């Protein structure tokens, strides 16, 4: 089920209708986006990995 | 907190499913937006304030 | 080849069922259709039931119908 | 429900029973004048049924290979079909209850499967289309495809026949309104001026107990149901 | 559509910066500038710890 | 609650004292025109019966196997049914009074379980239909299913013929609205000019009293009752 | 849907029974002036098909080398056509009736191809024109190029000589809106001032009668489809 | 989250197709814009929040 | 048309210069222009250490 959410693949897909809209923000991917660089960037600000 | 409704606006069956909450038709003699009173706390009088 | 079904036509009260089980209103027209068969049986119930009491009666006379051809 | 003697005697002791058309008795109209009224009492009963909906019946259509409109007529009906013209009826209906031709306006439709077919949807392709208002068509006719039609429905046309109609099925608030209707059309036919103003009472009357009906809700004509938009819209 | 966004935002302690990438979102007296982002840090800070 | 005899001898020393309908003595009205009393007579009660909300009845219905539509009418009663038409009547009315079929409009149904069932909800699949006014419609009917319904009820058709029903039962404070409708049925039924306008001053006489009543309200019209949803939106 | 003869009897049992065009039983109306009442048939039924779209009909035109114009005329049908006056008809009704020349207003042209066809759009090189309502101009007849043209038609026309239309075709909600239009003709044609007041009132009544059928929309008359241009321009 | 509609304004079939969520036709005699009631939660008194 | 811009720029991350090539869109405070741009910087960052 998170899975479905980070993604519009699952339950959180909207309804398929004729004649209306289908789109639907990722508001779950969109927090995620932020927190990738965040803890990703201070591993790899040094050559060094393990001191 | 008191509600206010005027007589012959709803008729027997409409009357009861307005007051259970559902879907109600009325007579459009009558628009209830001006009816179905509310009443509320008056305003306080500026001058009580000043005083 | 060409196809052959429906209501209207190739549908009679002598016909026997077909696999559309699951449809609910062709059950239902079976029997409608057929009701006068259900009808003779019904109001002739009373002359099964005695018939039916004395099943084993009749069978026995059975097992030897060309034995008692020898007498008459 | 009451036979139409009852409705006679109620219009001979009742608004007509100052007039020459009833029995010395005041028991029952004139014989040679009883179609008169007749075709009045039909005329009434149909306007009462259009501008309310009382009346909901529904029929069952079979699908025929090669046909694709379906007139809702009682001469392709099972239990009325001439076998000389008509190869095979479609429309199903009992010994007791022969299907009379009284479609008004078709509400929704309904196959055999349990799926609700559009109705006069241009766009859908599996829609169906209705170009007359008593004529069903089908641009598809499968092999057991079923329909049932669930329509408004007018009361059964009375007739003085034996073997016709003779009761009347109508909520009995709306009595004074089906004799101001047959009061107001006997006094139009009468071209004396008194009989003009006095005509115009009953049908400014007729009209009174029909809006006074409506405003009550006598008829529970007012329908409602519990939304479900807002699951389909997803808004949970 | 803002509301579900503020809230998303109090819940995860993560700046979406929805309604445009602007720092205008942060507020106005930079004295409180320094009291939100070092409370979001922590939370920030303390997924640091367990990576 | 007062028989017919004194309706007659009210009208007789009342509005209709002047007119030659009444005796000699002016003590009755005469045998040759009761039953235009009577016609008139039901007419204006079923009018009073649904302006207000004044008898409320409730029937008991037995379900029964392969039957959806289940008609409110008399002859389906336990009581007053014909055993060689109706093997088994599915109207039970064993005590008090017998059925009377003056169904107007469905309030509510409660089963014997103690549940309430929706009724004419399109959207509820175990939701209750009412294709007719006066009859009730059940998609599913169980074994041991027995419904109350709830309705508004009108007062029973009056008759002067023997074994009828020949009592009134309407609040007092209503009397003059009886009144006023029956005299401005007779007047008006003259087509007399003179007559004509005095049958217009009683509809809108009638048509005052009615208001009157509501104004004050003395038939205890309104209901109101304590608010149960602040509990059930959770407000707490 | 009733033959001419049932008109003529409601007619003569109807609004037209207190005058003298009736015979002496009311059962049937004077020969003499039986086509009186057919002109006047025949133009209020043109009235009610003009205001309400309840007969949609089909034709099909095969297109003809060397003519540009294609007038929907009964006389260039593939029956009921001279054989000796046009060599080819280019209007095929081979099966169901026949064409009864009963155009009012050309909704949609369709070819053999299966693709829409523009009707009059200046602008579009390749769009059909109708010089006049009933005629159709195609500018580039091809080879083999069949159009079916879907079309508002009127009920064909009534006449009581032998072989013609005897059958009415409405539905029955508009019948008095019928009776009413023929009864204005009749009566304000005898250009009589007492006569001429009791015209204006049928008048009235039919109009009232027609704006009612829409207030409720008895014939289905509106209709809407599901929204096609949210994907045509991509919306998504 | 009532919705209230006089009556008359619709016939039988539009009523259903409105509620259906579907494209309907109306008596011009009545606007759909000052009917069709949709209930909501009543202004608070400013009173209350003085006090 | 500004909510597509607004809602793009905060899924990538990258400023459009939408309306066009000003700073008015980063914001008012030079507080917030730090936070705002420095968290930004870090997924630009991010992906120059995978190429």
């Amino acid at each position: 089920e998170w899975n479905d959410l980070m993604r519009i693949e699952g339950k959180a897909k909207p309804p398929k209708v004729k004649g209306r809209s289908q789109v639907q923000p990722k508001l779950v991917r969109r927090q995620a986006e932020w927190r990738y660089s965040a803890l990703t960037e201070p591993f790899l600000g040094s050559n060094k990995l393990f001191k | 907190g008191q509600r206010g409704m005027p007589k012959g606006m709803l008729d027997a069956l409409n009357s009861r499913r307005y007051r259970e909450g559902e879907d109600y038709e009325y007579n459009p003699t009558q628009n209830p937006a001006q009816m179905i009173i509310e009443h509320k706390f008056p305003e306080l009088p500026q001058s009580a304030l000043t005083m | 080849t060409i196809p052959n079904e429906g209501y209207c036509c190739e549908t009679l009260n002598d016909p026997i069922v077909d696999k559309m089980i699951g449809n609910a209103y062709y059950v239902v027209k079976f029997v409608a259709l057929r009701m006068p068969f259900i009808k003779n049986v019904s109001d002739n119930m009373t002359q099964l039931l005695a018939i039916h009491n004395k099943l084993t009666e009749l069978s026995a006379i059975y097992t030897k119908l060309d034995e008692l051809q020898l007498i008459h | 429900m009451y036979y139409i003697e009852e409705l006679f005697c109620r219009l001979a002791n009742g608004v007509l029973n100052n007039t020459g058309i009833v029995t010395d008795d005041r028991g029952d109209i004139e014989d040679d004048s009883k179609p008169f009224i007749i075709v009045a009492a039909n005329e009434a009963l149909t306007r009462l049924h259009g501008r309310f909906n009382m009346r909901n019946n529904n029929v069952v259509v079979e699908m025929q290979e090669g046909r694709t409109n379906y007139p809702l007529l009682a001469k392709y009906a099972v239990q009325s079909y001439d076998p000389n013209e008509v190869k095979c009826p479609f429309i199903m209906d009992l010994a007791g209850e022969k299907f009379a031709e009284d479609v008004i306006r078709i509400l929704e439709v309904y196959d055999d499967k349990g799926r609700r077919r559009p109705l006069n949807d241009r766009n859908n392709p599996c829609s169906l289309f209705t170009p007359r208002p008593n004529v069903l068509q089908n641009n598809a006719p499968k092999a057991w495809e079923v329909l049932n039609v669930m329509y408004q429905a007018k009361h059964p046309k009375l007739s003085t026949a034996e073997d016709g109609y003779n009761e009347i099925d109508i909520p009995d608030t709306l009595d004074p309104a089906l004799d101001a209707y047959i009061a107001y059309r006997y006094y139009t036919s009468l071209n004396t001026p008194e009989s003009s103003a006095k005509a115009a009472e009953y049908l400014s009357f007729y009209d009174s107990i029909c809006r006074e009906v409506v405003e009550y809700d006598l008829t529970s004509d007012t329908e409602v149901d519990t939304n479900t938009l807002f699951r389909k819209r997803g808004w949970r | 559509a803002t509301l579900q966004n503020q809230e998303a935002e109090s819940l995860t302690g993560v700046k979406a910066f929805a309604g445009g990438v602007t720092g205008e979102s942060y507020g106005d007296v930079a004295a409180g500038i320094r009291g939100v982002l070092d409370a979001a840090s922590k939370r920030e800070m303390a997924i640091l710890r367990r990576l």
